[PDB]
């Protein structure tokens, strides 16, 4: 069925949900925390989402560290309102529910199911397809 | 009154795009036409195309042993495809 | 003293001045001189012309043809970079002779292609659509209507056509009016005040403030938010407090409880207001909205104040003697107020055995015409909310039934319930029996010709020639429409009705129309009918 | 150029105009105007296209004309050729003529000219046929150039037919484009100038003319469709019986005629791909009835039917050849004999000298079909028989033999063949010997002749002062 | 029409190639009228290839199986070489062509120079040929696409070496993988999905028992059922339906 | 109903009309498409008992080229044909020059005859049918692609090419109503152009067998 099958499990999958909410505002020392387990993590701290009046980053920043190489996609999300696709802000979303990542750098968007799992044409799908399979296993493992 | 071998026979509108006709309206536009179609449980083919005013073209069954007794093992080769992928696409999960 | 040319005789005037005036080295004189090449281009013409007459067109179509190829050619190279310069500098012998000959699309083509450039070659245009006895007939676009006088000289013809039409010109040409008289805001008031003015004469002025009614309807939808200056238009701008709550109200497009209550407050009173602010349609489309919802149940504590208002705005009447109220009427507003609170109880309560014992009471409300067309849209609601027929008796005949007392009733809501009618056959139900849906579109047919045996028979004989014609639906469906049409019509006919009625009944299996019919033929009376009167 | 009224007209005045006064507007005005154009349309044209040119109306005028064409051929589809449709036609078609000296007048006797009685006229005018005479299909393609382009295409075809030959040693498209400028009297010309180029080609001509007349019958022909049946089975399966026995038939239900069956007779006999596919039908009965054993039977109605047709080109209004059983039998005799030979070496030289002494085209086939102790004795007698012959034809086909026993590859049989081709290109003239110069650079495969063929290539050459010869003997030496 | 617009690639209008393209390049495209000529052949050419895809999709879907991803290539190459797409292109139509025709005869499945190898090879590769060209028409690259020189022939490069890896190997265990492979999704769908309806429906009886007796055929199935279709008014008429 | 009879008969003789045109024998355009009313003009609308009736509307139809063997066709009164009837059929077969004949049966055809048709068929080839198998046509369903014969040359260099044999190329059962409908005997080889869902068209090869 060309489809990925590894998937992401149920647990990681609804906190990793909840972590790519758009409201995460994470504090440096659980950045901090956070950022050894990157195994292919180059070393270097990103720049934090907020600098004034504290430095905090955001879960997209962390994912964009995350994801290896530099790819381009739009997914949609389980409760993404077509509505919305089709009147105004099909840029700008008020619920974030368009998943779109450039560059190796997520955008916007809520991930799930639909854009993480086994379904067609998904982000670990095109990444296998792009990058290094060996590179790919890595991002499930920091992902984890 | 009737053919042989045949039940109660139902009709209705395919509300699905593919079993309902499509046309190639002339700006460049393929138009999905609904019209009455009929099912028989019990199938008599070959004497429901001698039987008059029926669609020759679209007439198909879902049985195997009749057509490859009629139209051929292409002919049976390409309908057992056409089953096989609506039994397993049913659902909508896609096989290669 | 060249002498060498072949068909520069069009050029003669550049080309003498140019062996006059051109000295030094005349190279680009005699290129000019002998740049027709060619044999004579008219000759060639006229025995093209001569030519078309010997073949298979001796007509004017080739006249035309070459008309159109020089003003495609003309737009095609059309000098926009000075076309104003041109135009303001000469402006006499181009402009004259367009207007004279070559007005039929040329100007308004260059118009609506730019319209910004060439004002002498605009205000040429206009003042030759002034000369014309026809008031600009060539010049109709939407973006050109920013003159004063062009503009009131087009809302003069479309308003003359509008009223030497009547309602069947009412449904076809109004949209192409409302794009011009809509477009421009400024223009919108300016119609507004002449029309306005065309309302406080009195004869006419109940056509011409329908007319008004419209075009407010058409802004709503497009955009406007004219409400406040309709009120302004209107004598309801005399009180400030009535004025801003009622154009507040307005603007929001809902029904405030505390506003209600100062309109109340205003009204039910000694000396009430010119009832036209109560009057305005718009006002009383909030309160269908807001009332006689299936859902959106109002907190009840202002209901009489509620129910009051409606029956001051449909039931009160009044005597206009020399723009003073002396004798008004307040006796039938009672009964309104009963009938509309047990609507709005019908509909609060909103359940089925109950519901038809109420419903005898219900047609008894009926009878009142605000009552009528408040559970027809009630129906409406109820109807198109989506799976609706679940289970069925004879077609929802409650709400069709309610639907045939309501045409019987009032003959002014057929409009209405033909809309209704026509949107219900048009919407196609799913997960039903194709059976099922078979015989509902046969009641749905059922219950437009009892529309047609009360009267409205021209819009429902239109409207099954158009369904036939675009989005053919079920041949049993129109059998079943002609059979039962036949069977309710009887001698003397009318020859606009017979006409209608031909095609549909001269097409698609008369044979299969006739089935047992045996004592009466409905199709070879109407044959013998028709060509009695044909 | 061309002097219609108009073109009379501006060159009176412009010769007015060349002097008396002649004022610039009041000359325009006497000299041109457009009625069609607007003279609003003609006054905002200087204003706007700078005196622009009359080359867009002039297109528009083409199209026009070319929808004027299209026009007229519905009105001829619909009508079935309306005789007020083709009046028209022809007066148009007469104004262009006289008006321009034509491409829409051309293209409108093209699409409908049939029975032009001004046409002629028009053809008469125009009888230089310069560009007319191939653009105009309906006048000068159908009976316009009967006179000198059907004898120019003749010609054409000849040299063609030759090229064709010495490609062979060493049409189609016209056919069909003399089929589509073809009528009753177009084709009853081209059958003429077929049977006249045959007169003088021998057989070549005749042969030409059948093969257009079987192209045509199986594209657009229309006892001549019974001949190009006949002779599209027998392309089909020279070897093949059941259209051999529907041809015999028909010749025999063919009454007789005056000349008919003659010329039929005459393509059927000088045909050559016909005559060898005749060759091969006759080897292949001569080799059933010697597998039967039932030797003397439609292989001697084959042969008199070939020797009927062989006849036929030489002697004219004749009805066909005799049989001759007993000459046929003792023909059929070294058959018989190699035969038997060759049954001796798995398990006549006289007769060979006397059949190669007789001038016989079913002897000649039989010595190249036998080419293509007993079997070696007959060998020698097939050889001394093609030697007694020695005609063009014979040469051809032992060249054919010859690259057959190349391809073999026999040691012997090389050598017997290099010094067959050796003679034969001494004997024959420069064709012959271009062959023979090929069979030599494919022969001396074995060193003991290979300096022995290049010195013999070089005495064929310096002896044969023919130009192909040399050619010969200067590739010879260039391969080795 | 919608088609022309899209795929033509107009070249008179003279304001539209000074947005598209370079000074240079739109006077070297209207004073070569044969690169004019050549994107007429290439119109011709996608509008003969539309009309194959209509005869081979009667049905209107647009949903197909392709080894490549054609947008996500453009995507990538776009946002690799940082196009920037505001500004006009920098590549000529006539490049376009040559290229998008190198790599067509650059992809190859059926060797040999026999006719009928290069008929089979055409009609193995025609409707990716088809599809490729669809993409790579020129008027998409020089509007919607703008690519560089350097990203369209990395780009060429990227989808040959992408339709090499795309190739299927020989000795690869085909049917019994064919076999598995239609035996899980079996397994998975379950022959109680069949949750019946208010009609009798014919009596479908899809699932388990159905692909059983589609592996083995009967001679009596359960249910052997025809669907039939009529000419014309006969079934627009549900009398005479 | 005479009606029916008369509809079928017209059908009957469309479907023999474009069955030698798409085998390859020589029919006219008004043959391969004349209208039903045409041909009622044309023969009577009445076959029963009426001026036409059976046999009355057979053909002898030639080849597109060498016309030497040229088909026709029986049309037999009785509903089950006569081992007899044949046999005058075979005396016709005789009399003409031509060994190509088709029969078509009102019902069941009796194995005797069938046996009889399968013992001289080498000398001369006749193919029986049944009235609804040529009353419908098969090339004319969207289920069945287009079907080639091809010819010797074609198969040889086919071999040659993919080295493989007859064997080893799939097979198509000689008694398949296309085979039939085609007329093609023991080992020969058809190509078949089908529309192809993931590549366009594909170019497969069957041998009759």
């Amino acid at each position: 069925s060309n489809r990925p099958v590894m998937g992401i499990v149920q647990d990681t999958l609804t906190a990793v949900r909840k972590f790519t909410k758009r409201d995460v505002f994470l504090e440096r020392g659980e950045v901090m925390n956070l950022l050894m387990f990157l195994s292919t993590w180059d070393g270097k701290v990103p720049q934090p989402a907020i600098l004034k009046p504290r430095p905090l980053w955001t879960g997209k920043q962390i994912f964009s560290l995350i994801i290896p190489g530099h790819i381009n996609c739009i997914r949609t999300h389980s409760t993404h309102p077509d509505d919305e696709d089709s009147g105004p802000y099909k840029h700008i979303s008020p619920g974030d529910t368009k998943v779109v990542v450039e560059n190796g750098e997520l955008i916007m968007g809520i991930l799930c199911k639909k854009s993480l799992g086994t379904s067609a044409g998904s982000l670990v799908h095109i990444s296998y397809l792009e990058m290094g399979h060996d590179i790919t296993r890595l991002f499930y493992s920091n992902i984890q | 009154q009737g053919i042989e071998q045949i039940s109660k026979v139902y009709m209705h509108l395919p509300q699905t795009d593919n079993k309902k006709k499509i046309i190639i309206t002339e700006d460049g536009e393929f138009k999905a036409l609904q019209e009455w179609i009929l099912e028989t449980d019990g199938v008599s083919l070959m004497r429901v195309l001698s039987e008059k005013d029926v669609d020759p073209v679209r007439t198909t069954s879902n049985d195997i042993v009749e057509i490859f007794t009629v139209l051929g093992i292409e002919a049976v080769r390409k309908a057992l495809e056409r089953e096989l992928y609506h039994v397993i696409s049913f659902d909508g999960s896609y096989v290669n | 003293f060249s002498t060498r040319d072949y068909i520069m005789e069009p050029s003669i005037f550049n080309t003498l001045k140019r062996y006059f005036q051109a000295g030094g080295s005349p190279e680009n004189v005699i290129q000019l001189l002998s740049e027709n090449y060619t044999a004579v281009a008219q000759t060639v013409n006229l025995l093209a012309e001569w030519l078309i007459q010997t073949g298979v067109e001796p007509v004017q179509v080739q006249e035309t043809v070459e008309n159109h190829l020089k003003s495609l050619l003309i737009k095609h190279f059309d000098p926009r970079k000075a076309d104003s310069i041109f135009t303001e500098e000469g402006e006499t012998p181009a402009w004259l002779e367009q207007m004279i000959a070559h007005t039929t699309w040329r100007d308004l083509f260059y118009k609506l292609a730019e319209a910004h450039p060439d004002c002498l070659m605009l205000n040429f245009t206009v003042k030759l659509i002034s000369d014309a006895g026809y008031q600009g007939e060539i010049t109709s676009v939407s973006t050109a209507c920013q003159q004063l006088e062009v503009f009131s000289r087009v809302l003069r013809t479309s308003l003359a056509t509008i009223l030497d039409g009547g309602e069947e010109n009412l449904e076809k040409n109004l949209p192409e009016f409302a794009k011009m008289v809509c477009h421009g805001e400024h223009t919108y008031l300016f119609a507004q005040a002449m029309m306005s003015v065309l309302a406080q004469e009195e004869q006419g002025g109940s056509a011409v403030r329908r007319i008004a009614q419209e075009v407010q309807r058409f802004a709503q939808e497009k955009g406007h938010d004219a409400s406040q200056i309709t009120l302004a238009l209107g004598t309801a701008a005399s009180y400030p407090r009535a004025c801003q709550a009622l154009g507040a109200m307005l603007s929001k497009g809902a029904l405030n409880p505390a506003d209600i209550t100062v309109l109340f407050k205003m009204f039910t009173s000694m000396d009430p207001p010119p009832v036209e602010l109560i009057r305005v349609p718009a006002f009383l489309d909030l309160f269908m909205q807001s009332l006689f919802k299936p859902g959106a149940r109002i907190n009840q504590d202002h209901k009489h104040k509620y129910i009051h208002i409606l029956a001051y705005a449909a039931s009160v009447v009044e005597t206009w003697k020399k723009n003073k109220r002396v004798s008004i009427n307040k006796d039938e507003l009672k009964s309104t107020s009963k009938a509309v609170e047990t609507v709005h109880n019908l509909c609060c309560n909103e359940n089925a055995s109950e519901l038809v014992a109420e419903l005898s009471t219900l047609y008894q409300c009926i009878r009142f015409p605000v009552v009528a067309m408040g559970v027809l849209k009630w129906v409406d609601w109820t109807v198109s909310e989506p799976r609706y027929f679940q289970l069925q008796t004879d077609h929802t005949p409650v709400h069709l039934a309610l639907l045939d007392e309501i045409s019987t009733c009032h003959q002014l809501l057929h409009p209405q319930v033909l809309q209704l009618l026509v949107k219900l056959f048009e919407t196609e139900h799913s997960q039903l029996d194709v059976m099922e849906q078979l015989e509902l579109k046969k009641t749905l047919l059922d219950r437009m010709v009892h529309l047609l045996s009360r009267g409205y028979v021209l819009p429902v004989v239109s409207y099954i020639r158009k369904c036939l014609e675009k989005l053919d639906t079920d041949i049993s469906l129109i059998r079943y429409f002609v059979t039962e049409v036949l069977d309710v019509i009887a001698p003397p006919y009318t020859s606009d009705f017979v006409q209608l009625f031909l095609p549909i009944l001269e097409n698609d299996s008369i044979a299969g129309t006739i089935k047992t019919e045996g004592e009466h033929d409905p199709v070879t009376e109407f044959i013998a009918h028709c060509k009695s009167n044909f | 150029g061309l002097q219609d009224l108009g073109v009379a007209n501006g060159e009176d005045l412009k010769e007015t105009l060349t002097n008396c006064t002649e004022p610039l507007k009041a000359i325009e005005q006497f000299q041109t105007e457009n009625g069609v154009l607007l003279p609003s349309l003609q006054s905002a044209l200087p204003f706007l296209d700078l005196h622009g040119t009359p080359r867009l109306e002039f297109h528009q005028s083409v199209f026009d004309e070319l929808r004027d064409k299209l026009l007229e051929r519905v009105s001829a589809i619909a009508s079935e050729g309306k005789a007020e449709e083709r009046y028209k036609k022809l007066e148009d078609l007469l104004e262009k003529s006289f008006s321009l000296v034509l491409q829409p007048v051309v293209m409108c006797v093209m699409k409908h000219l049939p029975k032009v009685p001004e046409k002629k006229l028009k053809l008469v005018m125009a009888d230089k046929e310069l560009y007319r005479a191939c653009a105009v299909e309906v006048k000068r393609q159908i009976w316009q150039d009967n006179q000198a382009l059907f004898g120019d295409e003749v010609s054409p075809l000849l040299k063609q037919y030759i090229l064709e030959k010495e490609s062979a040693l060493f049409e189609v498209v016209q056919r069909l484009t003399r089929m589509v400028g073809k009528n009753v009297k177009l084709y009853d010309m081209v059958l003429q100038f077929l049977r006249t180029l045959f007169l003088r080609t021998r057989n070549v001509h005749y042969c030409t003319l059948r093969a257009e007349l079987l192209m045509s019958l199986h594209d657009l022909d229309v006892c001549h469709k019974f001949t190009w049946c006949l002779d599209a089975c027998i392309r089909e399966r020279f070897v093949d019986s059941k259209r051999a026995r529907e041809l015999q038939g028909f010749l025999d239900g063919v009454k007789k005629g005056q000349e008919q069956v003659l010329g039929d007779l005459s393509m059927i006999l000088c045909d050559p791909f016909a005559i060898n596919t005749l060759a091969l039908s006759t080897v292949r009965h001569l080799q059933e009835l010697v597998g039967q054993e039932t030797l003397p039977l439609l292989l001697l109605l084959r042969l008199l039917a070939l020797g009927q047709g062989a006849w036929d080109m030489i002697d004219s209004q004749v009805f066909k050849e005799p049989k001759m059983e007993v000459e046929l039998i003792t023909r059929f005799l070294p058959m018989l004999m190699s035969f038997l030979v060759d049954d001796y070496t798995f398990n006549p030289e006289s007769f060979t000298k006397f059949l190669q002494e007789q001038r016989m085209a079913c002897e000649v086939g039989l010595y190249y079909v036998l080419h293509i102790n007993a079997l070696l004795r007959l060998l020698p007698g097939l050889v001394e028989t093609f030697g007694d012959l020695a005609f063009g034809d014979i040469f051809l086909h032992l060249l054919t033999g010859n690259l057959a026993l190349l391809a073999d590859e026999f040691a012997l049989e090389d050598f017997c063949s290099s010094l067959f081709d050796g003679f034969f290109l001494t004997a024959s003239p420069r064709k012959e010997n271009v062959h023979r110069h090929a069979l030599r650079l494919l022969i001396h495969l074995h060193p003991r002749v290979a300096p022995s063929k290049l010195e013999a290539l070089q005495k064929a050459l310096e002896p044969t002062g023919q130009s192909g010869e040399a050619v010969k003997e200067l590739y010879s030496q260039l391969g080795e | 029409k919608a088609f022309e617009k899209k795929f033509r690639f107009d070249y008179t209008n003279e304001r539209a190639l000074r947005r598209t393209l370079q000074e240079d390049l739109v006077k070297d495209v209207l004073s070569n009228a044969h690169i004019q000529n050549e994107l007429e052949r290439e119109f011709e050419r996608m509008r003969e290839d539309r009309e194959v895809l209509r005869v081979i999709f009667p049905t209107g879907d647009s949903k197909v199986v392709l080894p490549c991803n054609l947008l996500r290539m453009i995507w990538n190459a776009q946002k690799i070489f940082h196009i920037n797409p505001r500004l006009p292109s920098d590549l000529h139509p006539i490049k376009v062509v040559e290229g998008v025709k190198e790599l067509s005869k650059k992809l190859v499945i059926v060797n040999g120079d026999d006719p009928l190898s290069r008929q089979a090879q055409e009609n193995a590769t025609l409707l990716f040929n088809i599809h490729l060209r669809s993409t790579l028409c020129s008027r998409r690259m020089a509007e919607e696409f703008r690519l560089s020189g350097e990203a369209f022939d990395w780009l060429l490069g990227e989808i040959e070496s992408k339709f090499n890896q795309a190739i299927a190997h020989p000795g690869e265990m085909v049917g019994a993988l064919a076999a598995q492979s239609l035996g899980e999704p079996a397994t998975q769908m379950t022959l109680n999905t069949f949750h019946y309806a208010g009609v009798s429906a014919k009596n479908v009886t899809l699932g388990v028992p159905r692909l059983k007796e589609l592996i083995n055929i009967s001679k009596k199935p359960k249910t052997p059922s025809l669907t039939v279709f009529l000419l014309g008014q006969s079934a627009r008429d549900a009398e005479r339906a | 109903d005479d009606e029916e009879e008369t509809y079928r008969l017209w059908k009957i003789r469309k479907t023999i009309m474009q069955l030698c045109h798409d085998r390859g024998y020589l029919v006219t355009q008004d043959e391969l498409d004349q209208t039903l009313e045409e041909f009622k003009a044309q023969f009577g609308d009445k076959p029963s008992e009426g001026r036409p009736r059976r046999t009355d509307l057979t053909v002898l139809v030639a080849h597109n080229d060498d016309p030497t063997d040229q088909m026709f066709v029986f049309f037999p009164e009785e509903p089950k044909v006569g081992i007899k009837t044949i046999k005058v059929y075979c005396q016709r077969m005789q009399e003409e020059n031509i060994t190509r004949a088709l029969i078509v049966v009102q019902q069941g055809m009796t194995p005797s005859a069938k046996q009889s048709l399968v013992d001289m068929a080498p000398k001369y080839i006749l193919e029986q049918f049944l009235q609804q198998e040529l009353l419908i046509n098969i090339t004319e369903h969207e289920l069945v692609p287009e079907h080639v014969v091809m010819t010797k040359e074609e198969v040889t260099e086919l071999l040659a090419r993919y080295k493989l044999r007859e064997n080893q190329l799939p097979r198509i059962q000689a008694g398949d109503p296309v085979a039939r409908y085609f007329g093609i005997k023991r080992g020969q080889v058809v190509k078949i152009i089908r529309p192809s869902e993931t590549a366009g068209r594909y170019i497969t090869y069957r041998l009759v067998q």
